[PDB]
């Protein structure tokens, strides 16, 4: 039996992936970017790979990397360029084009697709593995049994009973 | 949680602050440390229950920041699972109370039989409500859930804390009417003892009843257990 | 719906469907049966009529 | 193995979990993500919550998935109408008595409840009676009650029993009236207690320096790391626009787990005060704003018409890899060899990483049986790693500690308190020896405290001969750590910033520098900065360091800049920019190579790539971030080389081995201009 | 505060050694047992419903009692006999408790007939539980008996678990606008999800045992409470106009 997210549109997404003559589509290195029209400079600045972690105010797990298959988690970041205060608001300034686009619109279900993307419009990458949840609790407490065990303070000790 | 107490978070009194200061008698020791010996002395902290009992007694009643801070000493547990006890159980008095503790029972089979009567006739005569205490200090109103008198419904119970741990008492007085708990509440005003326990029968046997809560109209009938004990006897264990 | 506030008997957004039939090539096309429930004269020609309203689910 | 991992079918889905998995954990391995508000996964298992019910075949009644333990071949199934009946009955029971606070609640947008009650949860409610009105409760300087908003779920007191190990707070009252807290007036002293607020799923316990000034939908998160000790904890930083608003910390099992000390939670106050954003150069005035080519000239003529002997150049706590190897390279290429660092110890040889790494590494400390502290107090060091030591105290490791007795929040034994008791037990006349000598995989943990010593060198090789007695370090097993404090020590100790031979012999004699330069340092001592010499700083706050300079260069704080960072295990870590750079300030490596062209000797690279790239030059392990290697372990080979050092400076038996942190709370330049920080110290000033 | 089962207390109890909790009437019939024998205490009462019982009769009786009984007896020869009868003749019974407090009431019609039994009381949707007789007569305002039961099921709940916790003192709430009749028709149906939403959804059986009570009241009685709400707009709606 098969049955991963075998009740929505996102089969009708995963197939229209993979229609021959398309899925095989590749380009040379820097050549996205030629054809792109957007100025050149924007390839010299350095772009990061990475999954984001779970906030650490909350519990769920649905923006993670656990479900990488099902939902798109990995994005691309850009360096932070100069920002000043408004003189007559102090609302704050910029001049940085990419200030937005890479955590609004960039998303890729696996790390070597935005790897594939980022080599053919010709930005420098650095990829960054995120960290792996550990599901394995600690001995003591390993299951709910175990806050009541004899672990607590040991066997007790039948010596101040009536007749010792 | 009982009457009197609407705080389940420490409110500093004169009377009752961290200045405040607990030391057991000599005999009250006696008495907490042959309690603590019951146990494991690894699982010493079983012993909270009746330890804190015998310090509200010891205390007069009640349970004070300085005496729980002395349990948490003695046991040598930390000061908040002592307050977490102590706010648990509804016997656990935590502001200071009157000589004696009269609680009456309100639960439904005390409340067939007129339990409301008896309350009424209790604040009309001491003038005061639940959760409250005469001004001489001599009686506080509380009340209890169910008691397991029910069969003599409906019952008071009244705890003596004038003598101190060595002449506690808790005494329950049942298959009362207005009259009775006005005689029982003029006894003690007075200086004398009421009689303990039901106040038409001796038992849980089969008598009258207390009808509309006003008046004991006694019934006759069948009773059991009324001939010869009987005689000590064993099969034979082998075949 | 006052008192009775239960909500997954309406839960209509999440309880659609997507499902991959199998592989549409070895089917059986008859186009004889598809022509034989035409009419072939002006009475028994039938129409489908148009919708009132919308879906209102009682509403 | 008697098939040591179990199948079980979640949704007629066949699973393999191992063996002792509660039925939560099988959901969590099929893909399934298991509504939940009590259970966490660092904290024992309590089951009062209700959430958290699914359904089991042949069980007429809703289980709770955290608590029951998943059994061979069980069916479980997670989407049937009772399933779902259930979780809308326990969420409208959780909103029956919640005060209607969103809008002036901190957890709304990113609170569990609402988004538990949006997907799990009815739109309706038919609640129309009077809710239960709860007085909030005083808990410190960091932690903010609003108690109406508790769920019961006790999150808070499972952390505080079994984390933190102060054990304060409680459950008092019973029925509808419970209600958590200290039953008096109390403050909640440990040095992790903002971990709760983060535990806390609801706003009943919420961040009071935070209180009421953003909403998590507004920040850009940045993963950074913790430069507030020496472990490296991994952070996120939440900033809108050119301001950090909050500091949280992520998940790393190798590193932090889960946790954040307060102090590395609550310093970035510190960064909106004293900040140097221009250039100055002291004239006849005083100090006084200048441009960059004219203090780049002023600290140029000073560095070149002093002699090469008269220079010392001092690195900071807080100095990235990058900086300290372009000052490093740029002071040898003037011809001097005055390296000094403001964490101590600057003498000390540093040949083979393994003698001043923890080579078990943090998450390799949890298989040893006995532990040795030597001279450390953790709790105040890094309290993230004492939160794993009494992790591993509660499992069944054993505890014994050599140097001033300290409080600890587990047992210890005290061997002593001296080098004597050391040696007392490398002979053999303390039951220690052989409680380390039967245990299956010891370890000893060397804190920093012993390496500012004088007479440090003689301490190791007693702590050497008994780690070769007790078989600490053996095949298959290496116990010895030695711990940091500091966040650039060890990249410091790994690229070779030291003094030369000449230079710690003109200190001998007591040769006086007459160029100083400050990277980023505060707390020099006064031996090192001679009054009346001329004192370059570069830095970022304006401190000690800052007024007594004659030319000062800004730089970039760790929260506004990207550079390399190496823990105590040896992991080499890197901050990122969560902010740009203020105002007219730059990047810390780039104003010394700047400072290079103007000298008349340019360093040989350019670029940020560049610069790593040199530093990996010197040691390849730069190049591999977020990883550590395994350090080669010479036997005694390495304190046969030093037995000059061991003969020279003899041994002191009679100081204790104490440790140097005095105030946890001010460490560093921005911790001490941080006024949560000192609000932190006035709450344990006004208690006495 | 009880303890998530499993772990069972004869696997993991007090001290985290193996446990077993009895009751005291369990433990004390015991000797007898082993000494007259097994085949003397079975053959009392129906197949699988051996041996005899303590019964505690309360309430609106002429002689409340104490007294020890065969089981499977009659209700109605159980209190008629040994208790004196319902106080006004047998005409002028209410309901009745069977078992204590934790289990649903029963009307006239069920009682006049039903044997006070395990296996007879469950099939008349009630329970033997302890075996505490509660008698009502037609007196009695019967919302506010189970409205003083729900009263103390919410003072009872230890507040572990969030059913018991927020729902007894909202059963409770919902209780005492019904006795008033200060509620709507719907809303009794309201209140019997509610049972169910709290019945079968907590940590222990209490939970259960505060649901259960309702449950029998609205089901034996559910036009008492119609009437009691229709009637209540004799004093309400006289206002409105
Ligand atoms: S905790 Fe705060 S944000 Fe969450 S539901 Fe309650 S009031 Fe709203
Ligand atoms: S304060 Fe927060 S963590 Fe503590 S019991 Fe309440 S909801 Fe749970
Ligand atoms: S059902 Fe009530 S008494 Fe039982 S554990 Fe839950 S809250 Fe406590
Ligand atoms: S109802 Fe009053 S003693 Fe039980
Ligand atoms: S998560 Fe299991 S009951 Fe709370």
């Amino acid at each position: 039996e098969f049955a991963t997210a075998s009740a929505d549109y996102s089969i009708a997404m995963k197939k229209a992936a993979e229609i021959t003559g398309a899925a095989e589509s590749a380009m040379g290195p820097k050549e996205g970017g030629f054809t792109a029209g957007v100025p050149l400079d924007t390839f010299t600045r350095k772009a990061r790979i990475y999954a984001p972690a779970r906030t650490a105010s909350q519990s769920g797990l649905a923006r993670t990397v656990d479900f990488a298959t099902t939902t798109p988690a990995w994005k691309i970041e850009f360096e932070p360029t100069a920002k000043w205060q408004n003189p007559l608001m102090g609302w704050t300034s910029s001049a940085d084009p990419l200030e937005n686009v890479g955590r609004s619109a960039l998303v890729f279900y696996t790390k070597e697709e935005a790897m594939r993307f980022c080599e053919k419009l010709g930005w420098e990458y650095e990829v960054t593995e995120p960290n792996k949840r550990r599901t394995q609790r600690t001995k003591r407490y390993m299951q709910y049994g175990d806050n009541f065990g004899t672990k607590r303070a040991g066997v007790p000790d039948l010596s101040t009973l009536p007749s010792n | 949680t009982n009457s009197t107490d609407i705080f389940n978070i420490h409110k500093d009194t004169p009377e009752n602050n961290a200045a405040t200061s607990f030391e057991f008698s000599e005999a009250t020791l006696k008495v907490v440390n042959d309690i603590i010996a019951r146990y494991p002395p690894n699982y010493k902290q079983s012993a909270i229950i009746p330890v804190l009992d015998v310090t509200q007694q010891e205390n007069g009643g009640w349970l004070s920041l300085a005496a729980m801070n002395r349990v948490a000493k003695l046991l040598d547990m930390a000061p908040i699972r002592v307050y977490e006890v102590a706010t648990f159980y509804t016997m656990f008095n935590r502001t200071k109370i009157g000589k004696y503790h009269v609680q009456i029972c309100g639960t439904t089979p005390c409340r067939l039989q007129g339990s409301q009567k008896i309350e009424e006739a209790i604040t009309k005569h001491l003038g005061i409500g639940i959760g409250q205490t005469t001004q001489d200090g001599l009686f506080t109103l509380g009340e209890m859930e169910c008691m397991g008198a029910c069969v003599n419904a409906p019952m008071v119970a009244i705890a003596d804390y004038t003598k101190g741990v060595s002449g506690f008492e808790y005494i329950y007085y049942e298959d009362l009417t207005p009259k009775d708990i006005v005689n029982i509440l003029d006894t003690i005003k007075k200086g004398g003892k009421p009689k303990p326990g039901s106040q038409y029968r001796l038992k849980a046997e089969p008598a009258g009843a207390v009808h509309g809560g006003e008046k004991w109209v006694p019934k006759d009938g069948e009773t059991t257990l009324t001939g010869a004990p009987r005689a000590p006897y064993c099969r034979d264990l082998n075949a | 719906l006052v008192y009775d506030i239960k909500y997954f008997v309406r839960d209509y957004r999440r309880n659609n469907k997507y499902t991959a039939r199998t592989v549409d090539a070895k089917t059986t096309f008859d186009f004889d049966k598809l022509y034989a429930g035409m009419p072939t004269k002006p009475e028994q020609v039938k129409n489908v009529t148009r919708p009132l309203i919308m879906p209102t689910r009682g509403y | 193995p008697p098939s040591d991992h179990l199948e079980v079918f979640v949704n007629e889905q066949p699973v393999k979990i191992p063996k002792g998995s509660s039925v939560l954990q099988a959901c969590d391995a099929a893909g399934i993500d298991i509504p939940r508000f009590c259970y966490h996964q660092r904290l024992s298992i309590a089951g009062n919550c209700r959430m958290c019910l699914v359904e089991v075949e042949k069980v007429p009644k809703p289980v709770a998935s955290c608590a029951m333990p998943a059994g061979p071949g069980m069916k479980i199934k997670t989407e049937t109408p009772m399933v779902k009946k259930a979780r809308e009955g326990v969420m409208e029971f959780l909103l029956i008595n919640h005060p209607l606070d969103c809008p002036i609640c901190d957890q709304g947008g990113e609170c569990d409840l609402q988004d538990q009650a949006m997907i799990f949860g009815s739109d309706r409610s038919r609640f129309v009676e009077a809710k239960r009105a709860v007085e909030d409760k005083n808990l410190g300087p960091l932690v903010k009650t609003v108690m109406t908003r508790c769920i019961q779920c006790t999150r808070c007191v499972r952390f505080a029993s079994e984390v933190a190990g102060t054990a304060e707070l409680g459950v008092t009252g019973r029925g509808r009236d419970s209600e958590i807290g200290t039953y008096v007036e109390k403050l909640m002293g440990s040095e992790l207690s903002g971990n709760v607020v983060d535990l806390c799923p609801v706003g009943a316990l919420t961040s009071k320096p935070y209180a009421f000034t953003a909403r998590s939908w507004e920040l850009k998160g940045t993963e950074s790391i913790d430069v507030s000790d020496g472990l490296g904890a991994n952070i996120r930083v939440d900033a809108r626009g050119t301001e950090v608003m909050r500091i949280l910390p992520r998940l790393n099992e190798a590193v932090n787990e889960e946790w954040l000390s307060d102090k590395g939670r609550y310093q970035y106050d510190g960064l909106k005060h004293q900040r140097l954003d221009k250039p100055m150069v002291k004239g006849p005035k005083g100090l006084q704003v200048a441009t960059w080519q004219d203090a780049l000239g002023a600290a140029a003529a000073a560095l070149t018409s002093a002699a090469p002997g008269e220079v010392r150049g001092i690195a900071g706590k807080l100095a990235d890899a990058e900086s300290m190897v372009a000052l490093m390279d740029l002071l040898r290429g003037l011809g001097a060899g005055d390296l000094a660092h403001e964490g101590g110890f600057s003498d000390m040889p540093a040949d083979v990483r393994s003698t001043y790494t923890a080579n078990t590494t943090v998450q390799g400390l949890e298989q040893s049986d006995l532990v040795l502290l030597v001279g450390t107090n953790p709790r105040w060091e890094s309290p993230v790693f004492n939160a794993r030591l009494r992790k591993m105290f509660l499992d069944g490791t054993q505890v014994g500690l050599v140097g001033a007795p300290v409080d600890l929040t587990y047992k210890y034994e005290h061997v002593g308190s001296d080098p004597a008791a050391l040696a007392a037990l490398a002979a053999g006349q303390h039951p220690f020896l052989e409680r380390l000598k039967k245990a299956a995989r010891p370890a000893v943990v060397v804190g920093p405290g012993v390496l500012r010593r004088a007479d440090r060198e003689a301490v190791m090789k007693a702590v050497h001969e008994l780690c070769g007695k007790a078989g600490v370090v053996k095949e298959g097993w290496n116990g010895f750590n030695v711990i940091h404090d500091t966040a650039s020590r060890v990249a410091a100790l790994d690229m070779g910033f030291g003094p030369s031979a000449a230079a710690r012999a003109r200190r001998a004699q007591g040769a006086q520098p007459k160029v100083v330069y400050l990277l980023g340092s505060d707390d020099y001592s006064e031996e090192d900065v001679p009054e009346g010499a001329f004192v370059i700083y570069q830095g970022h706050h304006g401190d000690r360091g800052a007024s007594r300079a004659n030319v000062v260069l800004p730089g970039a704080a760790y929260t506004e800049k990207s550079g390399l960072y190496v823990n105590f295990e040896g992991r080499v870590q890197q901050t990122r920019a969560a902010v740009p750079l203020v105002g007219d300030a730059r990047e810390d490596w780039a104003i010394l190579r700047a400072l290079s062209e103007v000298v008349g000797k340019r360093l040989p690279y350019d670029s940020h790539a560049a610069v790593r790239a040199r530093l990996a030059g010197i040691a390849p392990h730069f190049a591999n971030i977020d990883a550590v290697q395994t350090p080669v372990w010479l036997n005694g080979e390495y304190v046969k080389g030093v037995e000059a050092l061991a003969k020279a400076a003899p041994l002191q038996p009679s100081a204790p081995l104490t440790s140097t942190i005095s105030n946890f709370y001010m460490t560093d330049a921005i911790s001490r201009a941080s006024r949560t920080m000192a609000k932190c110290i006035q709450a344990r000033q006004q208690t006495k | 505060k009880p303890r998530l089962k499993p772990p069972f207390p004869a696997g993991v109890g007090l001290y985290g050694c193996p446990t077993t909790v009895t009751n005291v009437e369990t433990v004390a019939v015991s000797p007898t047992i082993l000494r007259r024998g097994p085949e003397w205490f079975s053959s009392f009462g129906r197949k699988n419903n051996a041996g005899t019982k303590l019964f505690c009769i309360s309430g609106h009786v002429n002689r409340p009692v104490t007294v020890e009984e065969e089981m499977s007896i009659p209700l109605k020869e159980l209190i008629e006999r040994h208790a004196g009868g319902v106080r006004g003749g047998w005409d002028n019974l209410l309901a009745i408790i069977p078992g204590g407090s934790s289990v649903p009431l029963l009307p006239k019609k069920i009682c006049d007939g039903v044997l006070m039994d395990f296996d007879a009381l469950k099939e008349a949707q009630s329970g033997l539980g302890t075996a505490a007789v509660i008698v009502m007569d037609k007196s009695t305002d019967v919302i506010d008996a189970i409205a003083r039961l729900s009263y103390f099921y919410k003072h009872e709940s230890c507040g572990q678990c969030t059913p018991c916790r927020e729902g007894t003192g909202w059963l409770y709430d919902i209780m005492t606008r019904m006795k008033k009749g200060d509620a709507r028709l719907e809303e009794i149906d309201m209140l019997w999800e509610i049972t169910k939403q709290i019945e079968g959804h907590t940590i222990c059986a209490l939970g259960d045992a505060a649901a259960w009570p309702v449950q029998g009241l609205i089901r034996h009685f559910r036009g008492e409470m119609e009437e009691r709400i229709k009637s209540a707009g004799g004093k309400k709606k006289l206002a409105a106009t």
